[PDB]
DNA sequence: AACCCTAACCCTAACCCTAACCCTAACCCTAACCCTAACCCTAACCCTAACCCTAACCCTAACCCTAACCCTAACCCTAACCCTAACCCTAA
DNA sequence: TAGGGTTAGGGTTAGGGTTAGGGTTAGGGTTAGGGTTAGGGTTAGGGTTAGGGTTAGGGTTAGGGTTAGGGTTAGGGTTAGGGTTAGGGTT
């Protein structure tokens, strides 16, 4: 059967090209090696902060599945304002 | 005669900052060359003490006390007083693990 | 069976002797001979331990007898070393004559 | 062609064994000459050291009055004479509980 | 998917997520580390070099006010 | 050199209390200067006594700074500097 | 009726008694099984524990924690009071030296 | 396929009447509120070392499981020689 | 007279060349250079007395690049050996790659 | 002998690399020291001796 | 003295057992050497002792202000029964 | 995987132990003058070492035999369960 579960290795799935990607859209030209370890403390501390408040919002209604007018709803308060991804 | 009569607790919260701030050797040098060879004549009669390992000696027996009084002053603020006492001293070294 | 163990070696034969002498009829066992096996064990690390330190500093290459008495005045405690000195020349002394 | 063949430990009059000493001393890297005389004192040095220890032991459990040494035995004598309880101070006997002491403010004293 | 799932775990366990929602945080996380880099950028032309580095990502979160 | 009192009267009241203020404390009762003659002479005695062994062994005459540099060593207060 | 409610902190003395003169381990074996097992995924995966390492820890575990609390007591007689409490743990574990 | 349960034990077994058996050995009289959040956090930064030090010999000879032996050795390092469980 | 003078060997050329690439325009006193080479004489006898242990314990007799590394990962803490098993890896990789 | 090249130089590391090998050797510590130790170990001192002297 | 707990057994019955028994493996006698801890003038230096001084440091009072201690209540909080019935053992 | 018994897990309750406040008195603190001893120097002479050739006995070491120590195993000798009786007071 399915005898795994999710280890902690996913921080280190974005992989070095991918943040060679979302730098050149960004204006970025030369790009340096010890980069690729903050980029994987930044969007770690953003993925939990919008988590926390969407679960919060969830055991609120007594369900078990986080739909994303949750996350819609959690992303206002922190700051910004997906429009789109949602109603 | 008003002059600056400095009320207790003033005088001593300027010689811990003085002595916080040096690197020399508080106990005087010719008292400590009798305790080491006073220590001596019981263990073997006419040892010959080097002039470098008199300095070895006082520079070990000065930086363990200064190891005793602040463990003594944490245990003296425990029950909420300011003043060592000897009854403070005594519990620092069986927690330590060294008379008991 | 066929698979040749390599087995292991134990000072367990020994201290049973030594319980014999001391006292003739009480008995240790099984989880005593392992808190007992492994004191013989440890005192054997600490005593020649400090030996070969010995050895270096003086620069002499060899841990004879005078190195294992510098360390048995050094790593025992008061009155069980003045007991424990004396009572290992005797044996020495017994093997120089035979 | 040999003749009596007789045993080191033997001819010293010490229980423990003088010929596994010495091998342990040479194969365990300590230094590279072992003298013969040497292994003879520690043999002799690690007996009194158990006959302290089983001596004290079984008075212990005679008091208890079963008839085997047992761990809570060995961690009583060890635990009570002065100079076994400073070379042995750090050590934990497996199974071993610990001496019996109350302080005397926790016990009603009126 | 999986990196939202592991983080998930701690706040709680046998929370299950709809397609969209891990469609959501894709994309506001790729808006939130884009803006970094320009940012960034912005800072190391200050100092007369053309590169990133470590130390230029920590000027533009203080000032941003997010590390405080 | 002597055999008398003086050697342990030689850590006078005003240096075992500027021994004390490189610690932290502010006020130290009478009793304390007495007590903390006695601590100081039994660690001489457990330091010293160690030197002397090591200095018969090499049936040396002269307690030289290594061997209290290894008699420190050993109970756990390595020193660094008075010695190699 | 008998209530027979002995008042409080006299069944704990006939406690310390009854509980000093015995060696069985006071924490259960199955749950102490998994905390171990738990501290031990991060370090590496697929580790699999012999039956005595289980037993080692909890001899070491329990040994350490029933000291830490006899040097708890004793800073707790020293101010007066007679109950251990949060703060004189960290007395403790600062003069040892652990930190 | 996965016990639905991956708390892996947290800090747990370490129940009020545990926590309460081995300060009584120890000589404590009246236990307060407040440590047995505490005593779970010492055991915690303990247990975790020992482990540390066993996990980083077995690794040492390849072999995929830590035997007791491995615990006394580790064991000895810190400062405390369990005299027996392994030998 | 003549010569009969012993060669006492000190690692002090070493640590005033590390002093000249770290931080050029500062110099060290004598006695800072005693309170150095007591230091690397102090690291050198926990590295080689954790490797000489690992060797024995599984029965083995070389003390191989492995057993060096093995101790590095035990006797330093953390963020000190991390920054130090990579300095000797690639350090290493340079003798051999490169002759 | 048909040049001098410096053990140390080859690796590229300021500390002694010829040194630890004897003192590893003269010290009874194992029997055979292998040649992948005396580097290793002549880079763990130095990048220490870089931190408390910076 | 409400009426609560402490101390003889005694059957009960597995693990320390002496063999006992091979037998496998590690010591011991018997032959080789080398090498070094003994040996010695010496010549060198450095520790000990003695002498002088003198000026910062200890010593010994006086005066008076805090801090240590002992009560005083009192009031929160940690103790001691009680139905569970959940979970850890115990095989297998 | 059963299954079963007991361990933990909830309630109340009353006592007792922190804890805050309010006086009381010796005890360190803080200056101010006397009376040194603990530092420096310089000589000098003895007191312990640093190499250095030189034996000779104590090691190592590599051959034999062979002894002693290390596994396996029925059946008895403690040794705890297991109930009564005892026995301590203990609220």
């Amino acid at each position: 059967k399915r005898h795994r579960k999710v280890l902690r290795d996913n921080i280190q799935g974005i992989t070095k090209p991918a943040i060679r990607r979302l730098a050149r859209r960004g204006g970025v030209k030369r790009i340096s090696g010890l980069i690729y370890e903050e980029t994987r403390g930044v969007l770690k501390v953003f993925l939990e902060n919008v988590i926390r408040d969407a679960v919060t919002y969830t055991e609120h209604a007594k369900r078990k599945t986080v739909t994303a007018m949750d996350v819609v709803y959690a992303l206002k308060r922190q700051g910004r304002t997906l429009y789109g991804f949602g109603g | 005669k008003k002059p600056h009569r400095y009320r207790p607790g003033t005088v001593a919260l300027r010689e811990i900052r003085r002595y916080q701030k040096s690197t020399e050797l508080l106990i005087r040098k010719l008292p400590f060359q009798r305790l080491v060879r006073e220590i001596a004549q019981d263990f073997k009669t006419d040892l010959r003490f080097q002039s470098s390992a008199v300095m070895a000696l006082q520079e070990a027996c000065e930086a363990y006390l200064v190891g005793l009084f602040e463990d003594t002053n944490l245990c003296a603020i425990h029950a909420k007083r300011v003043t060592i006492m000897p009854k403070d001293i005594q519990l620092a070294r069986r927690i330590r693990g060294e008379r008991a | 069976k066929k698979r040749k163990r390599s087995r292991k070696e134990s000072y367990s034969v020994y201290v049973y002797k030594v319980l014999k002498q001391v006292h003739p009829d009480t008995g240790i066992s099984s989880k005593a001979m392992g808190i007992m096996n492994s004191f013989v064990n440890d005192i054997f690390e600490r005593i020649a331990g400090e030996a070969s330190r010995l050895a270096h500093y003086n620069k002499r290459s060899t841990i004879t007898s005078r190195e294992i008495q510098t360390a048995v005045r050094l790593l025992l405690p008061g009155e069980l070393a003045k007991h424990a000195v004396s009572e290992g020349t005797k044996a020495v002394t017994k093997y120089t004559s035979a | 062609a040999r003749a009596k063949a007789k045993t080191r430990s033997s001819r010293a009059g010490l229980q423990f064994p003088v010929g596994r000493v010495h091998r342990l001393l040479r194969k365990g890297n300590y230094s590279e000459r072992v003298g013969a005389g040497a292994p003879v004192y520690l043999a002799a040095v690690l007996e009194y050291l158990t006959a302290e220890i089983l001596e004290l032991a079984g008075n212990a459990a005679r008091d208890n009055k079963k008839t085997r040494i047992i761990p809570r035995h060995l961690q009583l004598a060890i635990r009570n004479d002065e100079e076994l309880n400073k070379l042995l101070g750090r050590v934990t006997i497996a199974q071993g509980g610990v001496l019996p002491n109350i302080q005397a403010v926790l016990l009603p004293k009126k």
